[PDB]
């Protein structure tokens, strides 16, 4: 339960870092 | 564009598949994964607050706020769709899905934005909502897009999410449905896409517990086989069909 919240938080932070990277890539090429 | 089935947190298989997709698509892809995966210095993303409105706030202002929230979620460029949307589900299931979207706050695309817009405008009974789908063509490939057409005080606008600014939000100022659809077609032509099909749905119930289905394809218009005047005539016929319940 409390560990799943930390899991979701880590996953969301990584998802948004990845989304920034891929957004820059796509806006370029 | 993979689809995450199994809910959030993303399962091990879907997570690994997303990262493999990133490694192959992105140059520096595995360097991207090495930098991001397990990193402890990543930015904390605040969970965007779902907008709530005073009864004195005019509906177009509320629409601006709703579109701002949808934009805040960010467009999903990761190549993995995080919410599976079965379009034939009853409304209440899609609304539970939209609530979970608001609570978990991940990037989204066209259809997720449509469902979110319905969920966030159910409190505006003077506002009619109906999906609008576009099928276009460019460089030998066919493309599909969807927005939530909107009707307030006899004027048409749209909510949605898109790669381009001119392919989502439209303030409810278009006097006829045909003018709204033609604005979308003009934006498409501006980005060198040929508009092939427009699929307009019926009005969506404001009851979030309704078991009815969204009627996505009440009018399917083949733009090229119709021509200009018949296209406008059919769009106005759909507008009439909607305003007559």
């Amino acid at each position: 339960k409390s560990a799943q919240q930390e899991l979701k938080q880590r996953q969301r932070a990584e998802i948004y870092a990845l989304n920034r990277v891929m957004t820059e890539l796509e806006q370029q090429q | 564009f993979f689809v995450n089935r199994g809910g959030l947190p993303v399962d091990e298989a879907t997570w690994e598949r997303m990262w493999k997709h990133v490694a192959k698509i992105h140059p520096d892809g595995e360097k991207v994964a090495q930098r991001i995966r397990g990193a402890t210095d990543l930015p904390k993303i605040p969970i965007p607050s779902v907008p709530t409105f005073q009864p004195s706030t005019p509906v177009p202002e509320r629409l601006e706020a709703v579109q701002r929230y949808i934009r805040e979620l960010q467009y999903n460029h990761t190549g993995t769709q995080f919410f599976e949307i079965k379009k034939s589900r009853p409304l209440t299931g899609l609304m539970d899905l939209a609530k979970e979207m608001t609570k978990e706050a991940l990037p989204i695309k066209c259809l997720e934005a449509v469902i979110l817009g319905i969920y966030l405008t159910n409190s505006m009974p003077t506002l009619e909502r109906f999906p609008i789908s576009f099928k276009t063509y460019f460089s030998g490939n066919y493309f599909r897009h969807i927005v939530l057409g909107v009707n307030f005080a006899g004027r048409y606008g749209a909510l949605g999410m898109s790669r381009r600014e001119d392919l989502m939000y439209k303030p409810p100022a278009f006097r006829t449905l045909s003018e709204l659809v033609l604005d979308f077609e003009a934006a498409y032509g501006r980005c060198w896409h040929v508009l092939k099909k427009v699929k307009l749905g019926q009005s969506v119930s404001h009851d979030p517990h309704s078991v009815e289905q969204i009627e996505w394809k009440h009018s399917v218009l083949d733009v090229e086989r119709l021509g200009r005047d018949d296209f406008r005539k059919e769009l106005e016929r759909h507008a009439r069909d909607m305003r007559l319940k």
